């Protein structure tokens, strides 16, 4: 994660094409995101 | 790391402002990722001193 | 083909095709060129 | 031998292995006070016969993801991979269209679909992938 | 959908008045207000 933070975020900016490729990696593989995020369990970023 | 990740992947402003279809779509998919009230909460989680 | 086409339906918004695609247009037509005469060879005479 | 086309009617099948039965669904919505979509069963249609006016789906237009951008800014066409296409419904004369209401309360995350009057948001438009590495 | 469907001629799908008679004589369910609770049917015809 802080790899790809690195590659998005580069001067203070924020990569647009980058941003958005990373961004649709991630929501094609919803693993990614981690168990509280996941969408069967609903376990909730703050409960977790 | 994860939601840092996503928040300095969210589009610029000035593409927010200037309405770009992309931009919006990526932002809405934020949203949608990650809720208000998980993440105000974790701003107001308690934190030992 | 379709990577001209989706390159036309790119630029079709735009009034004037800037300098930049304008060579890419040339590279990418120059290739089809090659491409179609490759053809035209592979064709020409009674091949049926 | 037969590839779909612009302007044929095609209803959008399902299949689902639920008990060990194989049963296929299609997508249903009555579109006049219940725009939301939902699964209505055609495999077992001797003992309960389905209704397929709800189901009909026209294709209205098919488009490049390049086009569709454009045109969202501003002819049998045989549909490909790739391409966002429109669906209208037959008896509701509106679009399918991913709603932003999510009501599953099993996954907060997922959307709904439903049907929206006029086609001028990207919501209603659809691109197939190929499914198989085939 | 099949796509052979034979123009000018029925296919299935598409609801239409039956005429058992020369004209006026299409086939029907019991009146709305009757007591058959609109089980029966009936050539009425005319304006129905």
């Amino acid at each position: 994660l802080d790899f790809l933070r690195f590659a998005v975020f580069v001067n203070g900016e924020s990569v647009e094409e980058n941003a958005n490729v990373v961004v649709r990696l991630l929501i094609r593989k919803p693993e990614c995101f981690g168990p509280a995020l996941r969408g069967e369990g609903g376990s909730g970023l703050l409960a977790a | 790391a994860l939601i840092d990740l996503l928040g300095r992947c969210a589009p610029e402003m000035h593409l927010i402002q200037a309405g770009k279809g992309e931009a919006l779509r990526i932002r809405a998919i934020l949203r949608s990722l990650v809720p208000l009230d998980d993440l105000v909460g974790i701003i107001s989680l308690p934190l030992q001193i | 083909q379709e990577s001209i086409s989706d390159f036309y339906w790119y630029y079709s918004g735009k009034d004037v095709i800037e300098e930049q695609g304008k060579r890419n247009f040339s590279k990418a037509m120059s290739v089809a060129k090659q491409v179609f005469n490759s053809l035209t060879e592979y064709i020409q005479g009674p091949c049926t | 031998v037969q590839f779909l086309r612009t302007d044929d009617e095609v209803v959008l099948q399902c299949s689902a292995t639920v008990l060990k039965e194989q049963l296929k669904l299609c997508l249903a919505a009555e579109g006049f006070g219940n725009r939301l979509c939902f699964l209505e069963p055609t495999s077992n249609a001797q003992n309960v016969p389905p209704d397929l006016a709800i189901c009909c789906f026209t294709l209205e237009q098919s488009l490049s993801v390049r086009a569709l951008q454009e045109m969202l800014a501003n002819g049998h066409r045989t549909l490909l991979y790739g391409h966002a296409i429109l669906l209208r419904h037959a008896h509701s004369r509106m679009y399918l269209s991913c709603l932003t209401t999510s009501r599953s309360m099993t996954d907060k995350l997922a959307f709904d679909v439903g049907l929206q009057e006029d086609a001028t948001g990207e919501a209603c438009w659809w691109t197939m992938h190929p499914a198989s590495k085939q | 959908i099949c796509s052979c469907c034979e123009e000018g001629y029925v296919t299935g799908g598409h609801v239409l008045r039956l005429f058992h008679g020369h004209m006026d004589e299409c086939l029907t369910i019991s009146a709305a207000d009757s007591d058959d609770q609109r089980r029966l049917v009936y050539y009425e015809g005319g304006a129905v």
